[PDB]
């Protein structure tokens, strides 16, 4: 009891959306978010490329030198991410209860 | 195996594993209790309390002491697509308690015409103040006739982008712009005692849906037994065999103050402000069973079956002060009698209401009971002229040897003294 | 939008509470989940103790506040039965209930005289009770009998602290940019109302915690919602300039606590999702920032029986406890996946805002905690964890 | 035979007239109101409605959930009780104007036949018939009502003129004397009638395998009667005389325990007369975690403590058999056999203790007790029970 | 057997929703 | 007389679930000239619907509960006194009585005091706050939703000895009739001082001001009972001024009243037994249980369905009810049983439900 279709359908939809956006079960092996890089900007002396990730802006625009091919798809554990911005994946992960 | 029970089985193993798949990410990113601290799971820990013996807090500061042992000329360039451009400093501050959105401040410096198909000087205008308020400082490039930002200032006051020439993309609401900066187990499911599915564990001991790397089988068995209690697990060495089975006797409830269940909207939560509940005392371990004193479950009224508020439980104890339907039945039963007079029925219902309002089983107490009647309904009988049949009822009970006759004399004299 | 998110979050919190109720008999040596008739924004163990030699369980005493609505507030002095080294029995009993002016926000007992208990109010006039003089039951009329009133603020607050060395010296805070300091030892017994012996006003925001320094009575510390900590020297005759002033945090600071064993080291807990450790010899450098809590912290208390242990709690519904000796130590990867190494335990048995918690000064590694949802838990971690 | 068709038509048109003007004033009342119309949301599940008639398009709309609610088990209607139940010349008023003379036996005919000894009520719900009329037997202007009053008064007093003169008040001693000068010329308890004979084998009490009581009109020097206990303590042990048999304490006979004290208080020494005084625990209703509903206890108790007493309608064996055959469809059998004569049926009426369930590991139990002849139930505790715990006892 | 444990749950978690988890 | 009614099937919708419907009620409380609205209900699927002159039944709202096993039975419409908003009232097999506010599209209120399934809901006509509810648990209930509590219980030891199937107020709101499977048509009263001051104390109730429970005024003694009007189950009963109309599985409507023809309705004793069968209306093929008839606000006519599909209509303005001209309505597609019909405020629109998820419409011409 205390778990009806009203909460279950929303949980299923949000989990399917998170799995489509992250590919946890497919590529992540159940315990890793799989981010994909993008060609955001570049700056030449020594070259340096700034890349923004695929799913959202939770991660920063990371700079790299000439392992650009190795960073095409990066797996990373959930706990390894920053605690201050790991909530945008699904907002019911943690939310303040009284709100005031 | 028809499709009906197959889909029922599928849904019955879909809802708890969906809840556990959500709780996987929840306890990974927001754990409930550290798995290292469990007694049956301590191999995950990789240290002991040796360093606590030799530690000294006052000598800590010297250690961190040995750990402690610009003209921004932003020059633009010709774009690469198929106009004017303006630079701006985007200061993103820290999240305050009152606000939920981060403080953002866009200081535009100035616009300048640039070709397609100028520069801006900043002589140390960070304006961070060193007050632990500037979380980030980005450089936004607005255009028209594609806008985007880039993190300039790092967390530790470090530089992200390099100097010299550079280029960056943009997005309205390939096309880009240029500039120049310069400073083996196996689960055996069972539903209705039917081998609906048989599988084999891919990993050695990595949990299937929780995904924790435990290097022992007994810890995995105790975790599957304690956590994820919707299922029931049994294991026998026979390659390892695991017998999954639904628990159809779950304790699904609110597990708290349940009086908020029967509010006006469905399953309200009175988190804002206080709320009363009944007291309880649950104790589960003293020196490693359970023991729950008090009451922690909702109640319902007897006759109405409406929800019972916790405020009125001891006060207004129902089932006392006997109901009115029994009084109406005693009325209508003797009123249905044919060969009885009016005043006789009147004093009969008065005596019934008297003995029901104050129960009397003791014989000698009946000598007091009549003395209550004139003290309880005497003014009624003078309002109806029932004294003669009242004395008749007195003599009737006297015929059964329940009371003495001088007591009846005292009763009638006391009744007629106040009547005058 | 938000209501459905709160509802499904309450469902998930109930599921996690059931999981905790299932898994709790392998983590703690003692557990006592008690619910009160009304909630409590304050909880503190008292130093008195009774040990019947015939029985196996000892008796301890708790001071508790209340926060009601359309009902009289009863400050509670309660008792509890703790098994010592043996035995599955023990219950909660309410000894004394005293009618209180309005709700309660903070309450602290005098370490010199444990009978004297200072308490705050939702108005300016804070007060001080002595339950030995009061009767063992409340007055049904509701007219409270304050023993020693105290005034000087213009609004409510949360800060309150007794001076451990000097008797009567009592500090209190309020969100009207004032810090009151009283000394009740000087007034006669006939005087039931006392004016502000002094008021300090150096902050420029809502002050939210103060505390006397333990081994030096001539100064104290404070933290406010101006992202500021301020160490105030009592010897100086200037109630504006502090002894030290530091921007110790990025957001509003909520709580502070000094060490019982040491004298220089202290800890703070702030609203930027962090606890911080500081030293009273060089307050410029931030020594360390413990970051596992994910919301506003509201209480931190050093342990009495240990030096290198710290605690914290807030509206995250998970009480954290840390070990300082385990700081900066290398550990396994899977050990790091659950949390940092210094993080010793996460008691997540609650289902609401952890409003207050406290330690016992005569039992090892045991604490009490009170939440806003009428929950009062008590627990002691297992010996196998800390050893 | 059929002399009301035109009358029925008249009544129908009158009905049409009054319901028409009623609807008219209802329309006048409704016209004052001004309520808003419904407004739909801009179009997760779906719901589509087709149209069998061509010319109308298929109308789609996204679904909208509703807030769930806590289900409770099934309960048929009932009402509370505290006592048991059972289901199977005019002589005008003395105070009225049309009163007439009547003898003593005929005047008190309706009173003595309806009055009951074991409960002190008139036409109670457990005593269908009175035993015998021999139980009450012992060793100027004048209206018929005054004649009957003087008759019954002189019958009880046997010509004590000053006492009737005191009681009546209006009539004097000399008038009553002058009038009297010219007047001469495992079975249910059942009280039996054999005043002349002693208690012998023909009496039904020994046939029922039960001891006599005060209510029987037998010899007071008999042996079959059950004297009360003589224990100063609470007498809740096996050594008490009443605790040997199934009977409880007596109000009048058990003077040593102190059962005849005032019933206003509750602190009493005798821990056995709780059924008579009714010192029951404040039970409560809840949903059980085994099968449907259940009863919870508020205050803590101890072993062999008095929880409550079962109550319901007393009926015959075949009566309860047909009642259970009827309730087999509704599958709610709250029956409880009392003895060979009568049994309890509590589906329609009862108390909270009915709602307990059956289990292999009980904690409470039941016991039959003959309180003043009435074979009542007593639900006691077989184990130390904490507050808010479930109660179970085998039927 | 040939169907592994994780393969079943992934198909199971989706419950026919279009997550496209290799089946 | 002729039929005097030009009825023609304008629309016949069919839903996408194939579950038999159980009730339908129009929004009589709405004002004049607005877009008219009604609502049907299935087992776990309630659907609001509009209606236009050209048969364009525009779908407006459709709510569904999470518990699929619930079986809804009836619906009702009400207006609020203070907010002046509409309110749907629904119930089902779970023992719950929900109140939907269709503007906000939420479950604003719900009440639970029954053991088993609800059979019908009604609202007091003059005072719009009261809410009578029939149930299978051998008793009725009365709620007050302005103060969110219960008022009284019209049942007990003297109530029906079987499942209660239907009930209805009179038009003025001073006397209630109730019928069920126990072959009893029992009268009630809401005009005495007890019910009036109980309703007043319910209006004056507040759990925050005082600290007490509500004194529920039970009623274990109806004012009239009878077990001779019918033999089989009594599926529906209604009021017509001071007359009782009723149906049963005997395929006939009966119009009668308590006591003799001259006996007034407001002076009948509890021990009254005599009756007066004033008239009867004949029809066929109504053996199945849970069948209903319907009237308009003016009660100028009457509509009924049967277990085949060929619905029937009767007049009420003319005299001689047993000689009144009936009317039939058929079609070559209503191959299912009809459960309920209803009209709007005026007699212009008629809508009926059936067990094949079909919703038929008829209109004057
Ligand atoms: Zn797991
Ligand atoms: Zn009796
Ligand atoms: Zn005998
Ligand atoms: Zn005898
Ligand atoms: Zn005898
Ligand atoms: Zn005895
Ligand atoms: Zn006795
Ligand atoms: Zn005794």
């Amino acid at each position: 009891d205390f778990f009806d279709a009203q909460t279950l359908d929303a949980i299923r939809h949000r989990a399917i959306c998170f799995n489509l956006s992250a590919h946890i079960e497919s590529l992540g092996k159940g315990h890793s978010v799989v981010f994909h890089s993008t060609v955001i900007a570049k700056r030449k002396g020594k070259i340096k490329l700034l890349l923004h990730w695929m799913p959202e802006d939770i991660l920063p625009d990371v700079w790299v030198n000439e392992e650009r091919h190795q960073l095409k798809t990066k797996v990373v554990h959930l706990s390894k991410l920053p605690k201050d911005t790991a909530l945008l994946l699904d907002p019911n992960i943690y939310r303040t209860m009284p709100q005031k | 195996h028809v499709q009906a029970d197959h889909e029922l089985f599928l849904q019955a193993f879909e809802k708890p594993t969906q809840i556990y798949r959500f709780l996987r990410t929840r306890n990974l990113i927001a754990p409930i209790f550290l798995h290292r601290t469990l007694t049956y799971m301590s191999h995950r820990n990789s240290r002991t309390n040796i360093k606590r013996k030799t530690f000294k807090v006052d000598d800590m500061l010297s250690k961190v002491e040995k750990m402690k042992g610009a003209h921004l000329q932003l020059t633009f360039t010709g774009f690469f697509h198929k106009v004017t451009l303006e630079v701006l400093l985007v200061k993103v501050c820290h999240k305050k308690r009152k606000d939920v959105s981060c403080p953002i401040r866009q200081v535009p410096t100035g616009k300048k015409q640039v070709p397609l198909n100028s520069l801006a000087v900043s002589s140390n205008e960070f304006e961070p103040s060193n007050s632990h308020m500037v979380k980030s400082y980005s450089l936004l490039f607005r255009v028209t006739r594609f806008v985007a930002q880039m993190t300039v200032f790092d967390k530790n006051r470090r530089l992200q982008l390099l100097d010299g020439e550079y280029e960056v993309a943009m997005q309205e609401m390939g096309p880009t712009l240029q500039f120049t900066l310069r400073w083996r187990i196996f689960y055996q499911f069972l539903y209705n005692n039917n081998t609906r599915q048989q599988t084999e564990a891919r990993d050695d001991l990595h949990c299937p849906w929780c995904t924790l790397n435990c290097r022992k089988l007994y810890s995995l068995l105790k975790h599957l037994k304690l956590c994820h209690s919707r299922f029931i697990f049994n294991y026998v060495y026979h390659p390892a065999r695991i017998d999954v089975s639904i628990n159809e006797c779950y304790d699904g409830s609110y597990a708290g103050n349940p009086q908020d269940i029967h509010r006006q909207p469905g399953f309200a939560f009175s988190r804002n402000g206080p709320v009363k509940r009944t007291p309880i005392t649950h104790i589960l371990v003293c020196r490693p069973r359970t023991y729950s004193s008090g009451h922690n479950r909702l109640y319902f009224h007897s006759d109405t079956c409406l929800p019972l508020r916790p405020q009125e439980m001891e006060v207004d104890s129902e089932d006392e002060k006997d109901p009115e339907w029994l009084r109406e039945k005693t009325i209508t039963q003797i009123e249905e009698f044919s060969d009885v007079n009016e005043g006789e029925k009147e004093v009969m219902k008065l005596w019934n209401l008297h003995v029901m309002k104050h129960g009397f089983i003791a014989d000698n107490q009946m000598n007091h009971a009549c003395m209550l009647f004139v003290e309880n309904y005497g003014q009624k009988i003078i309002k109806k002229n029932l004294c003669r049949n009242f004395m008749l009822h007195l003599v009737s009970m006297h015929d059964f040897n329940l009371i003495s006759i001088m007591s009846i004399d005292k009763a009638v004299t006391k009744l007629r003294e106040m009547q005058q | 939008e938000a209501a459905f998110d709160d509802a499904v979050e309450e469902r998930v919190i109930n599921e996690e509470y059931k999981i905790w109720k299932k898994n709790t008999p392998f983590l703690y040596d003692l557990v006592m989940t008690h619910a009160l008739e009304w909630p409590s924004l304050t909880a503190q163990w008292l130093p008195d103790v009774t040990r019947p030699e015939g029985k196996d369980f000892s008796i301890h005493r708790l001071v508790l506040g209340t926060h009601t609505s359309d009902e009289q507030n009863h400050l509670v002095i309660a008792s509890v039965q703790l098994p010592n080294d043996d035995a599955v029995s023990g219950k909660i009993e309410i000894e004394i209930k005293i009618n209180h002016e309005g709700e309660v926000n903070r309450a602290r007992y005098m370490p010199q005289n444990p009978c004297i208990i200072a308490t705050k109010t939702p108005s300016s006039d804070v007060l001080v009770f002595d339950y030995t003089k009061h009767p063992s039951k409340p007055d049904p009329s509701g007219e409270c009998n304050p023993d020693l009133r105290l005034r000087g603020h213009q609004k409510e607050g949360y800060g309150l602290s007794w001076n451990p060395n000097l008797s009567g010296h009592l500090l209190s805070a309020s969100d009207d940019h004032t810090i009151c300091l009283w000394d009740i030892s000087a007034v006669p017994k006939e005087g039931k109302v006392v004016d502000a012996k002094t008021i300090f006003t150096g902050h420029t925001a809502v002050v939210e915690d103060v505390s006397w320094h333990l081994l030096h009575e001539s100064l104290f510390g404070s933290v406010a919602d101006d992202q500021k900590l301020m160490i105030w020297d009592t010897r100086s005759n200037n109630t504006s300039k502090p002894s030290h002033s530091v921007d110790a945090h990025t957001a509003e600071v909520n709580c502070l606590s000094f060490n019982p064993y040491s004298e220089f080291i202290l800890a703070t807990g702030s609203a930027d999702k962090t606890v911080a450790l500081w030293d009273l010899r060089n307050l410029k450098l931030k020594l360390h920032s413990f970051e596992s809590h994910k919301d506003e912290i509201f209480q931190v208390q050093w342990s009495p029986h240990n030096e290198t242990i710290l605690a914290s709690s807030g509206t995250d519904r998970r009480l954290n406890v840390w070990d300082l000796s385990k700081i900066g130590e290398e550990q396994s990867p899977e050990d790091a996946e659950d949390g940092p190494p210094e993080l010793l335990f996460i008691h997540g048995g609650h289902t609401a805002k952890i409003s207050d918690f406290s330690w016992n000064p005569n039992e090892p590694w045991v604490i009490c905690s009170v939440s806003e949802d009428n929950i009062m838990q008590v627990w002691q971690m297992a010996e196998n964890i800390y050893n | 035979r059929l002399q009301a068709n035109m009358g029925a038509k008249a009544l129908y048109v009158a009905n049409f007239a009054k319901v028409q003007e009623k609807t008219q004033i209802l329309n006048e009342e409704w016209k004052k109101l001004r309520v808003q119309p419904v407004q739909s949301m801009k179009p997760l599940k779906k719901c589509t409605i087709e149209s069998i008639f061509p010319g109308f398009a298929s109308q789609h709309m996204l679904m909208r959930s509703l807030n769930t609610v806590a289900l409770v088990p099934i309960m048929y209607s009932w009402s509370p009780l505290q006592q048991n139940f059972m289901v199977e010349q005019c002589t005008p008023n003395i105070d009225g104007p049309n009163a007439k003379s009547v003898q003593r036996e005929q005047s008190l005919h309706s009173f003595h036949t309806l009055f009951c000894r074991r409960c002190f009520k008139y036409d109670c719900f457990l005593h269908p018939f009175h035993a015998t009329p021999n139980v009450y037997k012992r060793k100027v202007e004048w209206t018929g009502a005054e004649e009957s009053l003087f008759r019954v008064f002189h019958g009880t007093y046997f010509n004590n003129f000053c006492s009737i003169a005191r009681l009546l008040g209006t009539k004097t001693c000399k008038q009553v004397f002058q009038f009297a000068v010219k007047e001469s010329l495992v079975y249910n308890y059942q009280p039996c009638d054999h005043p002349d004979r002693p208690c012998d084998s023909t009496c039904p009490c020994i046939m029922t395998q039960n001891f006599c009581e005060k209510f029987c009109q037998c010899n007071p020097d008999c042996q079959n009667r059950f004297p009360g206990c003589r224990c100063k303590t609470q007498c809740n042990t096996k050594q008490c005389p009443c605790y040997l048999a199934v009977r409880e304490c007596d109000p009048d006979l058990c003077l040593t325990c102190g059962a005849s004290e005032h019933w206003d208080c509750k602190v009493v020494s005798c821990k056995n007369c709780s059924i008579q005084r009714g010192l029951k625990k404040h039970l409560l209703l809840a949903p059980s975690d085994v099968a449907g509903w259940g009863t919870f206890i508020k205050e803590s108790v101890q072993k062999n403590e008095f929880i409550s007493e079962y109550c319901g309608e007393l009926i015959s064996q075949d009566e309860a058999d047909r009642r259970g055959k009827v309730y087999d469809k509704y599958m709610s059998s709250f029956l409880f056999n009392l003895n060979n004569d009568f049994v309890v049926d509590a589906t329609r009426k009862g108390n909270k203790i009915r709602f307990a369930n059956h289990s292999v590991n009980p904690n409470c139990y039941a016991k039959v007790v003959m309180v003043n002849g009435d074979h009542r139930i007593g639900i006691f505790a077989k184990r130390a029970i904490q507050a808010g715990e479930e109660l179970f006892f085998d039927y | 057997r040939k169907p592994k444990t994780e393969d079943f749950l992934t198909f199971l978690c989706l419950r026919g929703s279009p997550a496209l988890p290799n089946s | 007389k002729k039929c005097k009614y030009s009825f023609k099937c304008v629309n016949s919708l069919k839903e996408d679930h194939n579950q038999p419907l159980f009730g339908v009620q129009f929004n009589w409380h709405s004002k004049e000239g607005d877009p008219l609205v009604f609502a049907t209900v299935g087992s776990n699927r309630v659907t609001l619907y509009e209606c236009h002159s050209q048969g364009e039944i525009r779908l407006l709202q459709s709510y569904v509960d999470a518990d699929a096993d619930e079986n809804f039975y009836t619906c009702a419409w009400t207006y609020d006194s203070n907010t002046s908003h509409p309110l749907l009232a629904v119930a089902g097999s779970r023992g719950i009585i929900r109140i939907i506010n269709p503007i906000t599209m939420q479950c604003i209120k719900h009440y639970v005091g029954h053991g088993n399934a609800i059979n019908e809901l009604k609202f007091h006509p003059r005072d719009p706050n009261l809410l009578l509810s029939v149930s299978k648990d051998h008793a009725l209930r009365l709620w007050n939703i302005q103060t969110d509590t219960l008022v009284a219980i019209f049942g007990g030891v003297e109530g029906h000895r079987d499942e209660v199937l239907s009930a209805d107020y009179d038009l003025l709101g001073e006397k209630i009739m109730s019928c069920g499977m126990d072959h009893s048509l029992k009268l009630w009263r809401i005009n005495s001082k007890r019910m009036m001051n109980a309703i007043k104390e319910s209006y004056d109730y507040n759990p925050n001001k005082t600290n007490r429970p509500f004194i529920s005024q039970k009623i274990h003694f109806p004012d009239f009972s009878t077990r001779d009007i019918h033999r089989n189950y009594v599926d529906c009963v209604r009021w017509l001024g001071d007359l009782i109309l009723s149906k049963s599985c005997e395929n006939a409507i009966v119009c009668w009243k308590p006591g003799k023809m001259e006996d007034d309705i407001d002076k009948i004793k509890p021990s009254e037994s005599n009756v007066t069968i004033l008239g009867r209306f004949d029809y066929s093929q109504c053996d199945i249980w849970y069948m209903r008839f319907s009237m308009d606000f003016w009660q100028k006519m009457l509509a009924l369905g049967n277990q085949v599909g060929k619905l029937y209509v009767w007049d009420l303005e003319v005299e001689d009810p047993h000689k009144a001209k009936c009317t039939t309505l058929t079609h070559h597609k209503c191959g299912a049983a009809i459960r309920q019909t209803s009209f709007s405020r005026d007699s212009s629109i008629l809508i009926a439900v059936c067990d094949d998820a079909s919703i038929w419409r008829w209109d004057r011409l």
